[PDB]
């Protein structure tokens, strides 16, 4: 990019830079030096839940067993993808609550992002002259020449253009993973389900506390159809392995802030020693010395 | 001593938990389909067998594979360092095996051609051609210290028309028949196998106990380290010709008893960008680095065989890539041997090891831009293969986005395909248990052995076959990423959701997609929600939910 995106670039990162490295203890994973600390924690809450049993309470005061189990999602949701906004951080640092008893360089940042929203993006010689080289292909010629009006530029929205927003992007996933927590509290108040994330660099760990039948019975399906016959039209997708659904509604409500979960590079598997020591090492070693 | 300007700021929208809630209850009340798929086995083999399908279907089809190893080379002894006396002592013999032999192809008379100008070199031409450049003096057939000249006059018209041929849509290989892997796997397995043949302070006392005992001992016979000796001497001749001075000039080299040729075209220097050195090679049938479809012609001669290669342009970062080919294999090896030791606890086989360095070293050799995208495609699908539910068929149709050229791209799918394969079948079973994790003993849902990529060992942690691809990958030079397909792809990329965002913009409103979209119309649509689009109330109450 140009010297002015630079400076902008750089005013937001350093600002979420510092907004971020004090929760960098519980969930954002800050390498070198404390990048092992908030998954260790994270991993053994999730251990210590799992190490407990549940009981939902029925209707009449009844006690229905269910195994407390867990699995693991690795995704890379703080990636930086193509398919972004920038506008989508300024409603984010608009009311972040910090500790400064102005709201000066708070502006700053909003005006910084509304600067950055637009860009151009030009076209390359060598591309140039190899498109010039008998372009034959209809579609995806067509419309690149349509994308240039002056044949040099083009005006692109949204997307930084791989610029530095790591760390504003790690926060604001964080942010969304913990709406996606409360939601989900608040959605069951009798179901009390577990939900842990560490944010890693650009990938991050999701743990999900689902409950199955302990005894394989009816009563699990018999309070469904209770629920589902009391007006609780949200029960139907929690009956038969509900963890779907738990991540389902975190993938929604990630792309509701345009943040998408790609199908690919992204691998769910339940807990397992070899996946875990694999993720660690992942964490503290990123460059292999071959 | 500065002030920030006012600028602008946001007012606050109040919102709603409660509405978010809302959408969610409306939202969970219907169908939901897993981004995710399950791993079965058969279900990683389906969607192989679909996208050889799907890529035979979509890109025409070709009978004649292309070429894969970018120098010829043939040893049957053992090697030695090449020196000035030894050059003149191979070139003289030679051309005298040169000069024996009926032409039968325009490169073979060219070849005559210029074994024949050389041999009948004048002595102080001949003296001159082998002078340091301090002492080197300009004559009427030998300008530069190592190159000659060779005009019209001596050039036959065969020579004349391959001249000026080289002065003056896209097919890949039926992957779905299985001839043509058949013919491939065999090729490839005649190279390394050829390959592996076997030729006639207190850290050091360590390095000498096991390393150098156990894989520079065991390497030293193996063919494959005289070749990259060999392919090390043809490169640094070809870097000494890729001078400004000496490219436009004529040269000849030859090494290992007159057996191996090297023969240099007049070539555009290596300053400016966009070049490429002209280089032929001639050599004895043999053990080795030899494909004799890719081989421009085979000439008979008195109980031998003698082969030429085509015309083979190479670029700088390609030619330095092979003076280290020797090196970057020996390394590979070496890191693959410490990961081996790590994992099993113990010292591998001399098997094993040969195997290892002989599939390191042709790799090093044949650097393609395929090649790389299907290892790094393959240090990702493993995971996807190793874990329960994953994106693994997005993944097969990135390893076939690119077509297919040569035999080793056929080989190496083969050998991906049988391993992404069996991990997938190892995958049925998965028992629980209860072992300590950290400090609390819990479940785990552990499958039990993985099979290696380069040899038939058996691995006891996947990150073991993790690493060796990862060394497989890095083996290819950094800047092969640099091509004109990922320029272009990466363009087109950004030019497709550009104008994804402003069909998007043009559709809703450019206030809409600007500040986002309120939650009522959110739930009035229920379209958009999607990537490129985002609701200010979740904006709102994920920033609340961090403040607390």
């Amino acid at each position: 990019t140009t010297l002015p995106t630079r400076c902008r670039l750089e005013i937001i990162e350093d600002y979420y830079d510092a907004i971020a490295k004090n929760i960098s203890e519980e969930y954002i994973s800050y390498g070198g030096e404390k990048k092992i600390l908030a998954i260790q924690g994270a991993l053994e809450k999730a251990l210590r839940w799992a190490s407990g049993e549940s009981f939902i309470e029925l209707s009449n005061h009844k006690f229905i067993r269910m195994k407390r189990k867990l699995m693991y999602v690795s995704a890379d949701a703080t990636k930086w993808s193509p398919g972004d906004n920038s506008a989508k951080f300024r409603r984010f640092t608009s009311m972040l609550h910090n500790g400064l008893p102005n709201n000066k360089l708070k502006n700053c940042v909003i005006d910084a992002l509304k600067q950055v929203y637009k860009t151009d993006f030009f076209m390359s010689r060598k591309l140039r002259n190899y498109i010039d080289s008998m372009e034959s292909l209809d579609p995806h010629i067509k419309q690149f020449l349509d994308f240039f009006p002056d044949g040099h530029h083009g005006e692109v929205k949204g997307n930084w253009l791989q610029g530095n927003l790591n760390k504003c992007s790690s926060l604001f996933g964080v942010a969304m993973s913990l709406l996606f927590k409360q939601v989900w509290t608040n959605l069951f108040p009798e179901l009390d389900c577990f939900f842990e994330f560490a944010h890693h660099s650009d990938d991050a760990l999701f743990i999900y506390g689902y409950l199955e039948p302990v005894d394989d019975g009816t009563d699990w399906f018999l309070f469904v159809s209770q629920q589902i016959q009391a007006g609780h039209l949200h029960w139907f997708s929690v009956n038969t392995e509900m963890w779907k659904s738990m991540f389902n509604l975190h993938e929604h409500i990630l792309l509701l802030g345009s943040i998408k979960i790609s199908p690919k590079k992204t691998t769910v598997s339940p807990t397992n020693a070899e996946f875990l020591s694999t993720f660690f090492e992942g964490c503290a070693v990123s460059i292999p010395f071959v | 001593p500065y002030y920030i300007p006012d600028y602008k700021g946001m007012e606050p929208i109040g919102a709603n938990i409660e509405d978010l809630v809302d959408y969610s209850k409306d939202w969970l009340s219907r169908a939901r389909n897993f981004s995710f798929f399950e791993v079965k086995g058969t279900a990683v083999f389906e969607c192989f067998n679909s996208n050889e399908a799907n890529h035979c279907q979509r890109y025409p089809m070709s009978r004649k594979p292309r070429n894969f190893l970018l120098i010829q080379c043939s040893l049957i002894t053992s090697y030695k360092p090449a020196t000035t006396l030894s050059d003149q002592i191979d070139s003289r013999r030679a051309c005298s095996y040169i000069l024996n032999l009926i032409p039968d192809t325009p490169a073979s008379y060219l070849i005559h051609d210029m074994a024949y100008r050389y041999i009948n070199l004048t002595r102080e031409d001949m003296i001159n051609y082998y002078a340091p450049r301090i002492q080197f003096k300009q004559t009427q057939n030998v300008r530069e210290p190592g190159t000659f000249k060779l005009t019209s006059s001596m050039l036959r018209a065969e020579s004349k028309a391959m001249l000026d041929l080289l002065n003056n849509q896209i097919e890949s290989l039926n992957i779905a028949s299985h001839i043509v892997q058949s013919e491939s796997v065999s090729l490839i397995t005649k190279i390394l196998s050829d390959l592996e043949l076997n030729i006639t302070t207190v850290l050091d006392k360590f390095f000498q106990n096991e390393t150098q005992k156990y894989l520079i001992d065991v390497l030293k016979k193996t063919t494959a380290w005289h070749i990259g000796h060999l392919i090390r001497d043809i490169t640094e001749s070809l870097i000494a010709h890729s001078g400004l001075k000496r490219s436009k000039y004529w040269s000849l080299h030859s090494y290992n008893n007159g057996n191996v040729i090297l023969f240099i075209l007049p070539s555009k220097s290596l300053e400016v960008a966009g070049s490429f050195i002209r280089f032929i090679t001639v050599f004895r049938i043999g053990p080795g680095l030899v494909d004799k479809d890719n081989l421009d012609t085979i000439l008979i001669d008195g109980d031998s065989q003698w082969g030429v290669s085509k015309v083979m342009s190479i670029d700088l970062n390609r030619l330095l890539a092979l003076n280290i080919a020797f090196e970057k294999a020996l390394i590979a090896t070496a890191t693959w041997f410490q990961y081996y030791t790590e994992d099993q606890g113990q010292f591998p086989l001399q098997y094993a090891i040969r195997s290892v360095f002989a599939n390191h070293f042709l790799l090093a050799i044949c650097q393609k831009m395929k090649l790389c995208a299907i290892f790094d495609n393959l240090r990702y699908l493993i995971p996807a293969v190793t874990s329960l539910y994953s994106g693994f068929p997005s993944l097969i149709e990135k390893l076939f986005e690119r077509p297919f050229k040569s035999s080793l791209e056929v080989y190496i799918y083969y050998n991906i395909k049988s391993l992404l394969v069996a991990l997938a079948q190892n995958n049925k079973a998965r028992f629980y248990s209860k072992v300590k994790l950290l400090g609390l003993t819990v479940d785990q849902s552990t499958v039990g052995v993985y099979p290696s990529f380069m040899s038939r060992i058996v691995y006891k942690h996947y990150r073991s076959l993790i690493s060796e691809v990862t060394t497989c990958f890095f083996l290819f030079e950094k800047g092969l990423h640099g091509n004109m397909n990922e320029e272009a792809k990466i363009h087109l990329e950004t030019v497709e959701w550009a104008l994804k965002f402003r069909e998007k913009e043009e559709k809703y409103g450019e206030s809409l997609v600007e500040n986002g979209y309120m939650m009522w119309e959110l739930r009035a649509n229920a379209e958009l929600a999607e990537q490129q689009l985002y609701c200010q109330d979740a904006i709102e109450l994920a920033a609340i939910e961090l403040n607390k």
